[PDB]
């Protein structure tokens, strides 16, 4: 019983920033992990960004610096910082969250990038 | 005492969690494993190289009885802890090596008794540190 | 804050750039000997023969002081290798732990060639979301 | 270069507990570990508990629950609370510390624990 709430996104050009907030609900355990996944047209899920209920962090190998996740004062609610984004970066971010090793997923969130 | 426990050797007929097993306390992140590591195991022997686990290796198991065929789970075969490969049939369980010197273990739930400790969701590998 | 996740690295780029890190991980440094700086992606199976599978991240202590028959972190001309130290003589070479690869001769006049490290161990823990 | 002071052995009665301190002068690196190690007469050395400057520990095992590292209020001081202690445990416990893979070791403290 983990529902998951995602806000942010849009469109922006590239160079550009997006925030992405994901609020987990339900019976949380205070062993977890949070992040986002995203999915292009045409291309794999690929992992975004991450971080465990104590800061442990993992970004996806094509974030290169640009994205932070974060966790906030709130609880249980997942803040991913994008910066620099690129037409290669536009797709639909899904937020995940993993605790006794199931997977909780959103509904996703569109990102694109123009120019 | 606030972080992964450590576990050694298992006496017979003590659970493996025992505060007598237990012979230290690691600052690891749990969630940092999927399922999140419970405790860490020291492996015995050279049964499970052939996935890079290796005597000595310190596995982080998930404390549960939650493990699906073809995982690598921590079982106890008559108060004897083994890190195996399951592939479980109906009470014929087989315990599998990643070895190809070890043959693979079938255990009847008629002849002995079997406990799922818990799966295997990686390995710490740092030999003494002191 | 903890260790930092070092993935494959840009030729020119240096290792430990902050556009090379995939992640920080909370993972007690003095639980290793030397402590870890940083844990490294292997990439391959030319150290499976000792555990170091593809896809572990090995514990690397940021060092030049590395003796032979140490398991080290190397450069040649760009290019990450973790291979076991062969220092002996005005030679040194990176010897696998795996049969099916040869060594490796660095030549300092033919190949830029830097010890990034010293491992002092491995974690192995996959994907965790 | 470091300097290690060690306190707190003597005879106990079998049954009985002691504390063994440790406190390291000079170059100390912030990442650290300490402990001790042990030495019966005859046989070799062996660790007993060892404990980081970031709060992991670990135990010999033979200790089985009986002893407890911790390291103290003062900085770059450990205590080893060693109870219910047996014959089996008379040795020298020599105090240790590594930073940047160096070792340094104490002058030995004899511990002899009579039936």
């Amino acid at each position: 019983q983990v529902q998951l709430v995602e806000s942010g996104g849009g469109l922006v050009q590239a160079g550009g920033s997006l925030r992405l907030s994901c609020a987990a609900s339900g019976s949380i355990r205070s062993l977890n992990a949070m992040g986002w996944y995203r999915q292009a047209p045409g291309k794999q899920r690929e992992l975004v960004a991450a971080i465990t209920s104590r800061g442990s962090t993992r970004y996806g190998d094509f974030v290169k610096g640009r994205f932070t996740i974060s966790r906030g004062n709130a609880k249980n609610t997942v803040y991913l910082q994008m910066n620099s984004l690129s037409v290669e970066d536009t797709a639909v971010y899904y937020c995940k969250q993993t605790q006794l090793g199931y997977d909780y997923w959103g509904q996703g969130t569109q990102v694109t990038v123009s120019s | 005492e606030e972080g992964l426990p450590l576990v050694g050797r298992v006496a017979a007929g003590e659970p493996l969690l025992a505060q007598q097993h237990i012979e230290g306390h690691y600052q690891v992140d749990p969630s940092l494993f999927k399922p999140n590591a419970d405790f860490l195991l020291r492996v015995s022997g050279m049964s499970m190289k052939d996935i890079g686990i290796m005597d000595g290796d310190l596995l982080a198991v998930h404390k549960t009885q939650d493990v699906r065929n073809g995982q690598v789970v921590v079982a106890r075969i008559d108060d004897e802890v083994t890190v195996k490969r399951l592939k479980k049939q109906g009470n014929k369980v087989e315990l599998l090596p990643e070895n190809s010197e070890f043959k693979p273990i079938v255990v009847d739930l008629r002849q002995q008794s079997f406990t799922i400790e818990g799966l295997a969701v990686g390995v710490i590998r740092n030999g003494d540190w002191l």
